[PDB]
């Protein structure tokens, strides 16, 4: 049983021996699920042409200006630091998850299925 | 004789002629997100910029040849001006050396001597010395504040009545005793009693505020989503509550959802009084019922208008209405 | 490689993510994964403001987000001049200044080994190690 | 300084009148003769003193209808003003803007009784420059050591 | 002792974080489009046209990751504890300007 079932995911396990209190040296572990590099070919063009990432530019313009934002106003002053990054994802969360137009046009063969059923059991039935 | 317009309180951004014009040269050319290395700035004539030591120096310190900014400039500023106007012009030099620089309207010390007709020297604070200096009138500081404008892209805000008490300090620090305060009478008028010309401002004065509110309301409502979240007020805490309260911070997290207006998504009965019950092992607020916390433990800095639109239970009944639709 | 790879190499702080020998640096997230607090989320999205930063000397056009879906734990991904590229381990408690030291330190053994398969090398405007620098008063 | 003062000073041109009952002459000097002192300093500190260069009628001042010579651009003529209430907050900012020593204010507060709905607003904001007063202190003493008065004062 | 004073550090932000995914799982969950793969496709196309459609939430949208923030909670109780340490300088100078007054 994969563990993420999603054969995509694979999950690298990295332990590393730094120094922690200046002298000593500490067991650190970086666990990570990350893609399999089977799906790294279409990733490493920049278009994002492999599905499930998302150019940032497209969900919103100009990061630069996204993630770059301080708050501004009365509420923010000239210690205008920068935003929770707790939310900052939030307004680009939202964004992502926002409605697409599922259109009529893919209902109608959904439709013609909708109406299967009902159907083709009297075409076998009158088919006879 | 002619009031030119009789509204309460109308005139409060420029003329659309001028301020057609006024953002034209007034205007922030983007940040290029670079590493700016000198903020300069200086006091530059309408269009009399030259080459000397003023503007041309700070350039050739650093090599560049400053006969060209003075062009830039004056292809700027030249026309558009009344003659002899001192603009403050934002320098902004990268690391890349190229500049990016805005022009700004005059200092507003450089407007109250105007409005006062008073040169160099004349004004001064009282305690250095002993006078105070030319006059003004709370109707003129009014029209300093309007071309005085923080956002050049955005003129109305911070609004105006709450900048105009900005250049009235600006000018009481500087001697210039404006008539409304500072004094025992207003400005006297030969149009009523002074009844009637204060029950004249008692209205005035008040209709003012559901103009003013809904201007900072309609302000609120385009400000980020995060200035409209909930921030529970800290002057019920007494400061044995506000410092106990600091070293755990259990106690201003069960607080927040103790007292936080209705929402679809803090009605829940068992959320919110699990903090109810851990209040009062703590001791803290134990007889205010949940209704007379929120009007206490509110955003202070909400407009009176939204101020409402969020207090229970005028949030309960549609307050299940209003979720993440999908 | 032409030749054995380095043995020592210099070891200093580095303030900012300037472009060493890098071409293009990605952080993905997931915002599909969410956090409150000091997280690997919220230390890999501040080293992208901490990169976009009007201070650090780095391209602003050159840094690549990319919101994921599948659950990805946040990647932040550098790719050299020649092409590979490297994963700094994102260990829990990082944070801007350890990214953008991981990556700048190894920044002087990728470009390393850049140069010893045959890479011509470019010059680099910073010196993040005082070299030609001394101390004045 | 020199640099960012006016050099020509136009002067009040009045536009157009704010009365039709002309002030007679018998009361003008009735009631500039109550402006020639203005005080200064809010608290038992109260100090009326002299204000210099009085103007002589105000009834024609500023309340209506008046220029002011802060002419800027090439087609704005020293902008008329218009009458009181048609500026925003004026009568409000009469309780809110004047020299407030928070001895005065906090016991408005403390007594929650505000004669304004902004000197709340005009309290924090002075209170924030205090704590920053003290921030900026600080934020400096961590470089060095600051010793207040410690050196030579006066001449 | 370990895991306790750690605790100061992350059981609130977990005690946040798991009751978002109480909230996300409950409210916004069903009714989710679980075509995404072609929903972001639709976003990298609106992004060709370079007219598409990036929505800016709203804040009932939004209330949702509404949370104890003690980002702002942990400030002003410093600045209103403050205040108050600024409010006992009038608040003294006055008393001690008031054992002048004979009695």
């Amino acid at each position: 049983v994969s563990r993420l079932v999603s054969p995509r995911l694979r999950i690298i396990h990295r332990d590393y021996l730094t120094r922690r209190g200046g002298r000593t040296h500490q067991r650190c572990s970086a666990v990570a699920v990350d893609y399999t590099p089977t799906y790294f070919a279409t990733y490493k063009s920049d278009p994002g042409q492999c599905p499930r990432l998302i150019d940032a530019e497209a969900v919103h313009g100009d990061e630069q200006a996204f993630w770059s934002a301080r708050r501004d106003f009365y509420r923010g002053g000239a210690s205008r630091s920068y935003y929770p990054a707790w939310d900052r994802q939030a307004q680009a969360l939202i964004m992502l998850t926002r409605e697409v137009p599922r259109i009529p046009q893919e209902a109608a063969f959904r439709l013609f299925t909708l109406g299967l059923k009902m159907m083709l059991l009297p075409r076998l039935v009158a088919g006879v | 004789p002619k009031t030119v317009n009789i509204e309460p309180g109308s005139n409060r951004f420029l003329d659309p002629n001028v301020e057609a014009k006024a953002k034209d040269i007034f205007a922030v050319p983007e940040f290029p997100n670079k590493a700016v290395l000198h903020n300069w700035r200086f006091f530059i004539k309408a269009g009399k910029a030259a080459t000397g030591p003023p503007v041309g120096q700070e350039f050739s310190k650093l090599g560049l040849k400053a006969m060209d900014f003075a062009k830039a400039f004056n292809d700027r500023t030249k026309p558009h001006f009344k003659d002899d106007i001192e603009l403050i012009v934002r320098i902004q030099v990268y690391f890349d050396k190229s500049y990016i620089f805005r022009i700004e309207p005059p200092p507003t010390a450089w407007f109250l001597l105007r409005a006062i007709r008073k040169k160099r020297g004349e004004t001064g604070p009282v305690v250095l010395r002993g006078n105070y200096c030319a006059y003004l009138t709370l109707e003129m500081c009014y029209e300093i504040a309007k071309m005085k404008q923080m956002s050049w892209g955005k003129v109305e805000y911070p609004p105006i009545e709450v900048r105009v008490r900005r250049v009235v300090g600006q000018a009481r620090r500087m001697g210039i005793a404006i008539i409304g305060i500072d004094t025992v009478h207003s400005s006297p008028v030969k149009g009523m009693t002074e009844k009637q010309y204060l029950e004249e401002s008692e209205k005035h004065r008040k209709v003012h505020m559901i103009q003013y509110e809904a201007l900072k309301a309609k302000e609120l409502e385009s400000a980020p989503l995060i200035e409209r979240l909930h921030r529970p007020n800290m002057a019920p805490l007494t400061n044995t509550q506000l410092e106990e309260g600091l070293k755990d911070a259990n106690l201003l997290n069960a607080l927040w959802k103790s007292s936080h207006p209705k929402s679809l998504f803090t009605q829940d009965t068992r959320d919110r009084e699990m903090a109810r019950r851990y209040l009062n092992t703590r001791g803290w607020f134990k007889e205010m019922t949940p209704e007379e916390m929120r009007v206490v433990f509110l955003n202070y800095r909400l407009p009176k208008q939204e101020d409402h639109q969020r207090q229970l239970n005028m949030t309960n009944g549609q307050a299940q209405s209003q979720a993440y639709w999908s | 490689a032409k030749r054995p790879l380095a043995v020592v190499a210099p070891k200093t702080s580095h303030k900012h993510l300037f472009l060493m020998h890098m071409e293009k640096v990605t952080v993905t997230v997931s915002p599909l994964l969410f956090g409150y607090g000091h997280t690997l989320q919220k230390a890999a999205l501040d080293f992208y403001r901490r990169g976009l930063s009007a201070r650090s000397p780095f391209p602003s056009d050159k840094m690549f987000l990319y919101y994921s879906i599948d659950h990805i734990t946040p990647k932040i991904e550098v790719t050299w001049l020649d092409g590979s590229v490297y994963v700094p381990p994102l260990i829990e408690g990082v944070k801007a200044q350890d990214l953008i030291q991981m990556v700048m330190e190894q920044a002087w053994l990728a470009a390393d080994r850049m140069s010893a398969e045959g890479r011509v090398l470019n010059p680099i405007a910073i010196d993040d190690y005082k070299w030609e620098q001394l101390i004045a008063f | 300084k020199r640099s960012g003062k006016p050099s020509d000073l136009p002067d009040y041109k009045q536009v157009y009148l704010p009365y039709d009952t002309a002030p007679t002459k018998t009361e003008l000097d009735r009631e500039r003769r109550k402006f020639m002192h203005a005080y200064s300093g809010r608290m038992e500190h109260r100090k009326m003193v002299e204000v210099k260069d009085v103007p002589q009628n105000m009834y024609t001042y500023g309340k209506e209808g008046m220029s002011i010579p802060i002419s800027i651009f090439k087609d704005q003529a020293d902008p008329v003003i218009g009458p009181e209430w048609t500026y925003p907050g004026i009568f409000e900012n009469k309780i809110v803007a004047q020299h407030w020593y928070m001895e005065e204010l906090f016991d408005r507060e403390k007594s929650n009784t505000f004669e304004s709905p902004w000197q709340r607003q005009v309290l924090d904001n002075q209170v924030k420059r205090r704590l920053g007063k003290v921030a900026w202190r600080m934020s400096m003493l961590n470089i060095k050591t600051i010793d207040i008065f410690h050196k030579e004062r006066g001449a | 002792t370990i895991a306790d004073r750690v605790r100061r550090y992350t059981d609130i932000p977990e005690a946040s974080t798991e009751e978002v995914n109480q909230r996300w799982k409950e409210h916004v969950m069903p009714r989710l489009q679980t075509d995404l793969e072609y929903n972001l496709s639709h976003w990298k196309k609106q992004h060709r046209t370079g007219a598409g459609r990036p929505a800016p939430p709203t804040l009932n949208e939004y209330s949702l990751f509404s949370v104890p923030d003690h980002s702002s909670l942990g400030q002003d109780a410093i600045d209103m504890l403050r205040r108050r340490e600024a409010q006992r300088e009038e608040d003294w100078w006055r008393e001690r300007k008031g054992q002048l007054k004979p009695p």
